[PDB]
């Protein structure tokens, strides 16, 4: 009762860690459609409260929610109080689901609305250099732009099936 | 082996330059073929057309792709 | 205890380096590099 | 026997009085997860 | 019956995929604490003739002592009891900023 | 001086105190933080440390969800590590390809 | 973190080097107008 | 959680108190998790600047297992500070003498060279054996497990674990063992 | 197994040799081309000084190895599993193969030291006075170089010296 | 004893042994020939 | 500086001593 490879139990005959057995593909591909029309259910049904979301912006990610501030270090050629949407969603979370893109979430599953309130420069920052015995100093002051948003709206659509 | 760097246009690091495969050319990437990575240009598309200068796009894999759509595939 | 005469680095009498395994590894990561230079240089 | 609220504090009556607080935001609606109020133009 | 995590102590992960597998859907509903993991709250803590009055307890310690009574029920170090000079005690910010 | 060299340090312990923060909040769901960072790429999911910890002191049900997919994309690591590539790739291993 | 592995999938080792994230614009308008291309 | 803004923050920066078993295992692997638990290095939160540490209590110190020949080869080595006053002494002439002093040691050594080290050594609770007091005994909440696993003696196995293991070799007949 | 027995009845001994049952080997070993107990059971390069019931059965009753002519072993496992069993008895893993005491003796009451993965022989040990500079530092040895190729399921090697 | 960095048996009644971590060489017949590795 | 013989074993530079560990039987 013994095959060509087997190992009497040892500290070393098995791994330490517990062997893990993946679900059936087929199985599993039906059970994921379940958990999705799920979720689409109750989006439809509007079974959810307020929504945060990471949206990647200016080389940045934020992770925004609504009425929320946020600046941006630089000029983004707008008046102030117009209206803007901003297109990169790579998560959108609820308290009961919540939603990744691969990398990006699709334009028709869901929209975040911002606005321009304020463009200002950012206070003085001193940059200076200096190096002993070598009669070297000098002191430069720089003001970036800034512009502040303010998150208007997370909307999201049942478009998952 | 700093000179030949620069006849190449290889100052700054890790930005792809274009080279042509040949003899004289070889001989300037042997003095420095220690500081270096080459790679074949590889055309699955071909030789980009006059319509295609602005869509190109530099892979990884050393692949030229003359319709840069930025969209999932389809298939 | 454990003085190294003079200057660590430098003349008769050093501070000994020893070659760890992440030094051993970055050094093949490059030689497999060129040695895929050479190939690329030969037609 | 089916958990409605439940509270911090520092003693047990401070907690027994935050839960209760909490069970009232629940009844009303008034919670912090609940949706942002809707400020777009009227449709 | 398989879970990447156990889903006993924080919520129910149900990981799942779209038909075009461009999305990761998570349905994460909370747990309630059950009912039989708790404990029923301690709510429990004569001839007498003169009413008693409310005596101060006051007790009077000096530095020394009192900064050890301070440091063992706190779990801390005697040296945060100790004072600060003027210098210190005046370029403390009163009026610092509130977020939130 | 000092304050014109410390915009590469407060950079640098920023991202120190992030990975600090991951790292505690991976051990609560039976992870190390190279299995979560890199496992997250694996299934194409570009969230950096700011976000991730972020998520993890407001966002304990997102957090954990991104745990339990790293942990899942993990083991069909190993899954596929012990076949000669005739089993085919993972739910979660496959990636979405862009022209 | 994940930079060999980008590279066996004919992607860039940085995810700021190409594709989707950076390439695409980062907003527009809300009525539906396309913002001006970005600087970079 | 749709809590009060202090009972909020009064939950989130709480001190917790953990227990761990010494009993074999190695000083360092139980300093390297009680020193972790000190600073509040196990916490999202963590921040050096906030008092964000727990209390750790380990108990059965007096039976710490070191590995190889430590107990005799490790050495202590501290001063008096007046001359001749170089002391050295073994892992086990100190642990004759103080049963707590090698675990204290190494996690007072694993902990940041800073101020706070001190603050941190006062919500460590050492325990020679498994008695502990009433009052630190009822402000529990977790117990960590154990980082080494205690193997067993062979008077430890079952008659059915050495019913499964085969017989290897066959000794002759006319042996006298 | 082979016994011996001395009774004296009337002034006069009698020393005889008698039989006892003895252990066979267990059937259809998974490598029957194995030369050794080792092999011809898929177990080289996977036990350690922890797994005492395979250590147990190439021991005598009072903690002694047997001849390698006797267990079939080779020599180059017959030397790791009496390094290994070294290890055993130094971490009182063997309690019932404890040294035969003879008559009229009551070991005193010594300090107990818990200890795991000892290589040397406690008493003939010298602490370590002066650890050394760090390219020249006394190391404590702990396991044994003899478990050097054994199959390691992590990505950091066993590590031998502390 | 004698200090020696080699040992080396003089006699036939010499024999080999470690103890106390180091190697040894005692002889009965001859207690001249004891060494001790250094 | 030291000549290229001595009677001590000469401490390589350590690019060298790399490259002795690399190229190892
Ligand atoms: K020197
Ligand atoms: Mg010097
Ligand atoms: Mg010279
Ligand atoms: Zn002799």
């Amino acid at each position: 009762s013994y095959l060509p490879g087997y190992v009497p139990k040892t500290s070393l005959s098995s791994p330490p860690w517990p062997e893990v057995v993946l679900p059936d593909p087929v199985e599993e591909t039906r059970h994921h459609a379940e958990v999705v029309k799920k979720v689409n259910e109750m989006i439809v049904t509007g079974q959810y409260g307020r929504l945060f979301a990471v949206v990647h912006f200016a080389s940045r990610q934020w992770k925004v929610t609504s009425e929320d501030l946020i600046l941006i270090g630089n000029e983004l050629d707008l008046a102030c109080g117009e209206r803007i949407r901003l297109e990169k969603v790579l998560l959108v979370g609820a308290d009961n689901f919540t939603l990744l893109g691969k990398p990006l979430l699709g334009k028709d599953l869901v929209r975040v609305e911002a606005t321009v309130i304020e463009k200002t420069e950012s206070w003085p920052r001193i940059i200076m250099r200096f190096r002993k015995r070598k009669n070297f100093k000098k002191k430069r002051i720089v003001t970036t732009p800034q512009t502040v948003l303010r998150i208007n709206s997370i909307e999201i659509a049942p478009c998952l099936l | 082996e700093k000179d030949i760097i620069k006849m190449l246009g290889l100052e700054k690091a890790h930005t792809p330059q274009v080279h042509k495969n040949i003899p004289s050319v070889n001989a300037k990437l042997k003095v420095v073929k220690h500081l270096i990575r080459i790679k074949p240009l590889k055309l699955p598309q071909g030789l980009p057309a006059e319509e295609n200068m602005s869509n190109t796009c530099l892979k990884s894999t050393g692949e030229l792709v003359v319709q840069w759509h930025l969209k999932p595939v389809e298939q | 205890r454990g003085r190294i005469p003079g200057r660590q680095w430098i003349g008769k009498h050093r501070r000994p380096r020893f070659v760890s395994l992440r030094a051993k590894q970055n050094m093949i990561r490059r030689l497999e590099i060129e040695a895929e230079n050479h190939y690329w240089l030969s037609m | 026997k089916k958990l409605i609220a439940e509270g911090p504090g520092e003693t047990v009556l401070v907690a027994e009085e935050e839960a209760a607080r909490v069970a009232l935001r629940k009844l009303y609606g008034f919670t912090e997860n609940r949706r942002p109020w809707n400020y777009s133009k009227p449709k | 019956t398989y879970s990447p995590l156990p889903d006993d102590y924080n919520c129910n992960v149900e990981l799942a995929l779209t038909s075009d597998g461009r999305t990761i859907v998570c349905y994460h509903p909370s747990v309630d604490i059950p009912y039989e993991h708790t404990k029923p709250i301690p709510r429990p803590d004569h001839d007498q003739v003169l009413k008693t009055r409310l005596e101060e307890k006051v007790e009077h310690l000096e530095e020394g002592p009192m900064i050890e009574q301070l440091s063992k029920m706190f779990f801390t170090t005697k040296h945060r009891w100790y004072p600060h000079g003027r210098y210190h005690r005046c370029r403390k910010n009163l009026n610092p900023p509130k977020d939130r | 001086v000092k304050c014109t060299k410390a915009r590469y340090l407060k950079k640098k312990n920023m991202r120190t105190l992030w990975i600090n923060r991951i790292t505690a909040a991976s051990q609560e769901h039976g992870l190390k933080y190279p299995a979560l960072i890199g496992n997250l790429v694996k299934c194409q999911v570009e969230l950096n440390r700011k976000v991730l910890a972020d998520l993890a002191i407001y966002e304990p049900k997102t957090f954990k969800s991104l745990a339990a997919l790293a942990s899942r994309r993990r083991h069909e690591g190993f899954a596929a590590a012990l076949g000669d590539g005739k089993e085919p790739e993972g739910i979660f291993s496959r990636v979405v390809q862009y022209h | 973190a994940g930079g060999q592995w980008r590279l066996q999938q004919g992607l860039a080792a940085n995810p700021s080097g190409y594709g989707p994230l950076t390439e695409l614009p980062d907003w527009s308008y809300a009525d539906g107008r396309p913002a001006p291309p970005m600087k970079g | 959680s749709s809590f009060s803004r202090a009972p909020q923050q009064w939950a989130t920066f709480a001190r917790i108190w953990y227990l761990l078993d010494g009993k074999m295992q190695p000083p360092g692997k139980l300093a390297a998790m009680a020193s972790i638990r000190l600073q509040g290095l196990h916490k999202p939160v963590y921040h050096a600047l906030s008092d964000c540490g727990d209390h750790v209590v380990i108990m059965n110190t007096r039976h710490i297992a070191f590995s190889g020949n430590k107990w005799e080869q490790k050495v202590y080595s501290s001063h008096t500070g007046y001359p001749g006053g170089f002391r050295q002494v073994t892992a086990a002439q100190l642990h004759l003498r103080d049963p707590v002093a090698i675990v204290k040691l190494a996690i007072y050594g694993m902990l940041p060279k800073n101020l706070h080290r001190r603050t941190m050594m006062e919500r460590l609770h050492l325990f020679p054996d498994e008695y502990i007091p009433e009052d630190i005994l009822k402000n529990l909440v977790e117990e960590l497990p154990q980082p080494r696993k205690i193997p067993k003696r062979l008077d430890e196995y079952t008659q059915e674990e050495i019913d499964a293991f085969p017989r290897l070799w066959t000794p002759p007949e006319d042996y006298r063992l | 197994f082979r016994e011996v027995v001395e009774t004296q009845e009337g002034k006069t001994t009698i020393i005889e040799g008698r039989i006892t049952a003895t252990p066979k080997e267990s059937p259809n070993p998974p490598n029957p081309s194995g030369q050794c107990p080792i092999c011809r059971w898929n177990l080289k390069h996977k036990y350690n000084y922890d797994d005492v019931l395979l250590l147990s059965q190439f021991i005598r009753p009072h903690g002694g190895m047997l001849p390698r002519k006797i267990t079939g072993l080779c020599q180059e496992e017959h030397r790791k599993i009496e390094e290994c069993v070294k290890m055993a008895h130094r971490a009182g893993l063997l309690p019932n193969h404890r040294p035969r005491l003879p008559e009229g003796v009551v070991p005193k009451s010594k300090p107990q030291l818990n200890r795991y993965l000892t290589r040397w022989a406690p008493g003939s040990v010298k602490p370590i006075y002066k650890k050394g500079p760090r390219w020249n530092r006394v190391r404590m040895p702990v396991g044994s170089p003899l478990l050097r190729d054994n199959v390691c399921y992590s990505r950091t090697p066993w590590k031998l010296y502390h | 004893f004698k200090n020696k960095t080699v040992l080396k048996k003089r006699c036939k009644d010499c024999y080999l042994v470690k103890r106390r971590g180091r190697w040894y060489v005692y002889c009965k017949t001859h207690p001249r020939h004891k060494q001790r590795q250094m | 500086g030291s000549k290229a013989v001595t009677r001590h074993r000469r401490v390589m530079h350590f690019q060298r001593q790399k490259l002795m560990a690399v190229t190892e039987y």
